């Protein structure tokens, strides 16, 4: 069983002429091609010819009742033709490939240079292939062509026997997408926290606070003015999807490379002595050469770094502190001298240094995706908003598919979602207005193909289990809607369950019918209190 | 009349592993591709089991070739079955004793199916095999149902405990007034004590945590940064959002396979105990049983099923002794120097002279030569005794 | 199990050779761990429903070893067990990983409706049956046993006495043939 680009089963494949001229031909991802016209043009550049000696094909070059199948198609450029001399008939013939170009052109045309031919196209279709014991393919199944096929398919035989088979699960599609977004329109601050004037040193790191706004993280990853700029639990292509309820941009400078230390479970100089990352950290550090202004000649010492501290630090905490580091057991009380030490020393930045030493701007954007409402936002436009139809939704930022409705949930005003059993969104509540509206998922079941035999027959019904008719020759049961059975009033020995009582069988102009099964024959023994009934024979049994 | 609860069935439950798993996500559906075949082999569990479930109902209730029906006048030689027929009145043809019994027992690609045999189906067959005992005894299991009074059948079964049908006969109306009152006494044992039925309700409390849990545990990261396959698509990029989904798919499937087998384990102990109950039909039901405990406390006289939620209930008629009383016994006895066996029964005197009666109901009778058998001399048994043995010809024989 | 081999779990390749071939040690190491883990799952998985299965089909064999003792080497009084009917005798034959049962039983036939008593009454004192039942064809009152209509003349050798013909609820009258008085010509 393979999953391939195949020509479908009973499919409509157009007939072209071309003696009362050549018509014009697309390419969608496949083609078919019959024939009673020797060349095919392909372009959007290939073409072949046969000089009724040997193929000719060129771009590159190559050489070397009259039913011609042949198959074209491209992927990732490779070119991949089959053929068979066959002498639109019956039976099956597979075709052997003859030739492969892997090259790689982009076709979306088709043509025909030199009569009556066909054309069919072809989409993935998943195949049941019957290899016969000479290795060749003499039998094939489409599994999406009815149910009885797709029976065939999840049994994987070519022969079905009576029953009633569960082949797949229906579950319907979304109509259209939803996005709601809250209407913020004020652009977050960025510019200023990236190009401010002066950072503030590594030891009293300054936390911008950034809220209510709408951020544009695609600019910040398209400019090349940024040496690292790498996110943690998140990526930067679809930040510019997401809604957080603020960011905090913790902004400083320090050496050039030291600048690996800002990231989670790092050890060593700056994360434990003076700023690490929670190891559960979840937003971008971006880190640049400040080198153009920052140092100057004669050494840069007014910005800071705190060398000695007693113990490590948590993460995301500031130390001010400017008191002295005591190394010894002797007290120090204010004056240095004697293991009396400095804890903050200056950064020494010279442009003289090396190219690993200049001054790096660090900025460590952190997000956090709490239940609040949604402040930072992206830049994503809001859409309106459907009932009563499943549909792909995006409400603040966190997807999903569903049908909405109004509900009567009284979620208190701190509140922003409903939560299932197994951690589901099950109703929220529109950022544009202010409305609860519960989410549920949409009908889904599974498709029973009731079928006798293949050798009884053919025709099949369907029953689509625990939905209604009415989102899917037509009878509701208690298990669910059953589609090509006819509903008798009669009652007979179960011969397929459907459920409910309910069971099929194929019978009468033979068809389906769908009966409630009879438990048997009624009687009523002939009791009185002076009869008795007493056996004059046996059987042997 | 005690009560046999037995559970025969369980809810029918299906889970689509690959919406389990992966709800609605593609990424994941093709991430779960290369673990195979292991969603179809626990569908295809589950749905074994589910089959199992109306096998086993078909195996307990469907014995009954016909569906026999009682008829309008109720003249059973004063027992009332009253409360285990079908009241038409309902609209569903229960018993109230079946209705008193009903009243007892109370997305993420799990379904559940309705089993093939309604509960109004069920009710049908409980009945009909009420009425067959009741019209016709043992004989509708074992061929054509031939009618028969009922006062005559319980002589039958009074013969097959080993009690004479003159036992019944004369005690008809104490036999019926007892019966009657014990059926009462079920009536109320049952609908008050809360906890009667406490197997089928543990089936049912088994199987709601058994789902429980499985559903719970969507919301385990398993490693994974979230719970969510949404939140983890709509925040990583494919390498990465791979390996968390990854986690997860290994979580899910791990937690549905656990689930599977314990309901295959689960399903296994279900199928005994319906073949227990179908046996107990045939046996107990559909006759009249020898075997001890089998059909309820006491000598079996014969059982009545009852549908319940998920199981049978049958209320065994049993024949309790009582009222003993001590008597002096012998093996044998002694006279003209031939030792006499007594054919049916055994040889007790009240202390002045001797009597044969049955076994199991003190009637007591004159020691002839057709209560009894001769063996042999007086010389051989240990504990034979002399008494006079009553020829009835000889006073008779005036001719 | 055997197509379980062809997945990958995870890995480049479901094919041991293919990685060993392409990749070295450490890597090579990762992927082989992923087809480890996932081949041993299904191997539990098969191992675990077999015991499952087998556990079964013992059930199936010690009820089928209770048949032959019961059904073959005895004959069964519990219904049902043994084939529908009055259980004659059975006999077995082997089958492939199973056995077959012909059980031979007794089915009554050709019923006839009678009207029948618990009792008879005579000389004042009630006669009951001691195998059989009392039926009437219309006329005469006759004795016979209960699964084949064999009628008798209700003789005090077919019926023993217990009491008065005053406590039994449906007791009839008709006379019992004493086989002793007619034959008394001496
Ligand atoms: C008991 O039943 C058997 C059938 O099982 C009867 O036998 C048949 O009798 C008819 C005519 O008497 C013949 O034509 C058949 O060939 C017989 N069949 C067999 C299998 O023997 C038998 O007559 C019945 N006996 C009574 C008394 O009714
Ligand atoms: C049978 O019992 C019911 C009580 O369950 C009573 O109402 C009814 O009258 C009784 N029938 C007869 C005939 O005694
Ligand atoms: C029989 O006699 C014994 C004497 O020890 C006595 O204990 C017992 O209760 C008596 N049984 C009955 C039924 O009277
Ligand atoms: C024993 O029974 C006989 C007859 O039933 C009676 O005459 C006698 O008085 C009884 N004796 C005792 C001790 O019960
Ligand atoms: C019963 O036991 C008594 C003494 O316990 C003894 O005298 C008598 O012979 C015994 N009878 C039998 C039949 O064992
Ligand atoms: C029974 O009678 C015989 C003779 O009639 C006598 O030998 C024997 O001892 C008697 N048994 C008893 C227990 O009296
Ligand atoms: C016995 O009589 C009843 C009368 O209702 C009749 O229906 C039944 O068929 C008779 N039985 C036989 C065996 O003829
Ligand atoms: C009943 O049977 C007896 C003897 O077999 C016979 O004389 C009589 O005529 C029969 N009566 C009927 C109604 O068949
Ligand atoms: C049988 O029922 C009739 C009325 O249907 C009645 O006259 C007769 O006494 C009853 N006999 C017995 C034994 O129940
Ligand atoms: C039976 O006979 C007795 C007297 O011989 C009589 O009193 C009684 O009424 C009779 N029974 C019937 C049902 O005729």
């Amino acid at each position: 069983s393979t999953q391939d680009l195949f020509l479908p089963f009973f499919s409509n494949v157009t007939w072209f002429h071309a003696i009362h001229d050549n018509p014009v031909l697309p390419f969608n991802d496949g083609v078919y091609f019959a024939s009673t016209i020797r060349g095919w043009i392909f372009g959007t550049s290939l073409l072949i010819v046969n000089n009724a000696t040997n193929v000719v094909i060129k771009v590159f070059e190559y050489v070397s009742k009259n039913l011609r199948e042949f198959v074209f198609k491209n992927i990732d450029g490779y070119f991949k033709i089959y053929s068979k001399h066959t002498p639109l008939p019956q039976g099956f013939s597979a075709l052997e490939p003859l030739v492969d170009l892997p090259i790689g052109i982009n076709i979306t045309r088709f043509q025909t240079l030199l009569a009556a031919y066909y054309v069919g196209y072809l989409q993935p279709r998943t195949f049941l292939l019957k290899y016969n014991e000479n290795g060749t393919i003499t039998d094939a199944v489409d599994c999406a062509l009815d149910p009885l096929s797709e029976t065939k398919c999840t049994l994987k035989s070519f022969t079905v026997e009576k029953g009633i088979y569960q082949t797949s699960n229906f579950r319907v599609q979304p109509t259209e997408s939803i996005v709601r977004f809250p209407n913020i329109t004020n652009l977050c601050p960025f510019g200023e926290v990236f190009n401010a004037t002066r950072f503030a040193s590594v030891y009293a790191w300054n936390r911008k606070r950034i809220s209510n706004c709408v951020a544009d993280y695609s600019v910040l990853y398209n400019s090349a003015s940024f040496s690292t700029f790498k996110c943690y639990g998140v990526s930067p292509t679809k930040l510019n999807d997401l809604c957080f309820t603020n960011v905090y941009a913790d902004s400083f400078v320090i050496r050039g490379d030291e600048v690996r230390q800002i990231a989670p479970g790092q050890t060593g100089k700056i994360a434990d002595y003076n700023y690490k990352l929670p190891d559960d950290f979840t937003g971008c550090v971006i880190a640049w050469n400040s080198n153009n202004l920052d140092s100057k000649v004669g050494g840069n010492y007014n910005y800071l770094y705190r060398l000695f501290r007693k113990s490590n630090l948590k993460p995301f905490e500031r130390d001010i502190s400017t008191e002295i580091y005591q190394a010894g057991s002797t007290p120090c009380n204010g004056v240095e001298g004697f293991n009396c030490y400095f804890p903050l020393q200056s950064y020494g930045f010279q442009p003289t240094n090396g190219v690993g030493y200049q001054p790096y701007r660090v900025v460590v954007l952190s997000f956090e995706l709490l239940h609040a409402p949604a402040t930072v936002c992206g830049p994503k436009k809001s859409t309106n908003l459907v009932k009563n139809k499943c549909v792909n939704f995006n409400f603040n930022g966190l997807t999903g598919t569903g049908v909405l409705t109004e509900s009567n949930k009284k979620f208190l005003p701190f509140q922003q979602f409903g939560r299932d059993i197994a951690d589901t969104t099950d109703a929220v509540r529109d950022p544009q207005t202010l409305e609860i509206l519960d989410i549920t998922p949409c009908s889904f079941g599974g498709v029973s193909v009731i079928t006798p035999g293949t050798n009884t027959s053919n025709q099949v019904a369907v029953l689509y289990q625990n939905v209604n008719c009415t989102e899917v020759n037509v009878f509701q049961t208690r298990a669910g809607c059953l589609i090509g059975a006819e509903h008798v009033n009669n009652s007979y020995e179960c011969d397929i369950p459907i459920g409910a009582g309910i069971c099929a069988s194929y019978q009468t102009s033979q068809s389906i019918i769908a009966y409630t099964m009879s438990l048997g024959a009624e009687n009523s023994v002939a009791y009185s209190n002076n009869s008795i009934a007493i056996p004059t024979n046996f059987t042997i049994s | 009349v005690t009560t046999e609860i037995l559970p025969v069935s369980m809810t029918k439950t299906s889970v689509d592993c690959t919406m389990y798993i992966c709800g609605d996500s593609t990424e994941c559906s093709n991430l779960l591709l290369q673990y195979g075949s292991f969603c179809t082999q626990l569908n295809r569990a589950l749905t074994g089991i589910a089959v199992e479930q109306d096998k086993n109902t078909q195996e307990v209730f469907a014995q009954v070739k016909q569906i026999y029906k009682t008829p309008p006048i109720k003249d059973f030689g004063g027992f009332n079955f009253s409360q285990i027929l079908p009241d038409p009145s309902k609209p569903s043809k229960r018993s109230f004793i079946e209705d008193l019994l009903f009243n007892k027992v109370t997305f993420n690609g799990l379904t559940v199916l309705p089993p093939l045999l309604t509960d109004e189906m069920i009710a049908q067959y409980t009945s009909a095999l009420l009425a067959g005992t009741i019209t016709s005894g043992w004989t509708f299991g074992a061929g054509p149902a031939l009618q028969i009074p009922f006062a005559m059948q319980m002589a039958y079964r009074f013969n097959g405990i080993g009690v004479t049908q003159n036992v019944l006969y004369e005690n008809q109306k104490l036999i019926a007034n007892q019966f009657n009152s014990a059926i009462g006494k079920i009536q109320d044992s049952l609908s008050s004590t809360p906890s009667a039925l406490g197997k089928l309700q543990d089936v049912v409390n088994q199987n709601a945590q058994a789902l429980n849990t499985l559903v719970k545990q969507l919301s385990s990261n398993f490693g994974a940064i979230s719970s969510v396959l949404n939140d983890i698509l709509s925040r990583l990029d494919k390498p990465e959002a791979e390996v968390q989904i990854d986690r997860l798919i290994t979580g899910r499937l791990q937690s549905l396979q656990t689930y599977v087998t314990q309901q295959l384990i689960r399903a296994a102990e279900i199928r005994a105990s319906a073949n227990l109950a179908a046996t107990k039909m045939s046996e107990c039901v559909l006759g009249q049983s020898k075997r001890v405990d089998f059909c309820g406390k006491g000598y079996h006289l014969m059982s009545f099923p009852q549908s319940a939620p998920h199981g049978v209930v049958f209320l065994h008629v049993t024949y309790v002794p009582a009222q003993e009383k001590n008597f002096t016994t012998a093996p044998a006895i002694c006279h003209d120097g031939k030792a006499h066996f007594p054919r049916e029964g055994v040889f007790v005197s009240n202390g002045t002279h001797w009597f044969v009666t049955q076994r199991n109901f003190y009637e007591p009778q004159i020691i002839t030569t057709d209560n009894t058998f001769v063996s042999g001399n007086c010389d051989v048994v240990i504990g034979i005794v002399n008494n006079t043995v009553y020829d009835p010809l000889q006073p008779e024989l005036d001719s």
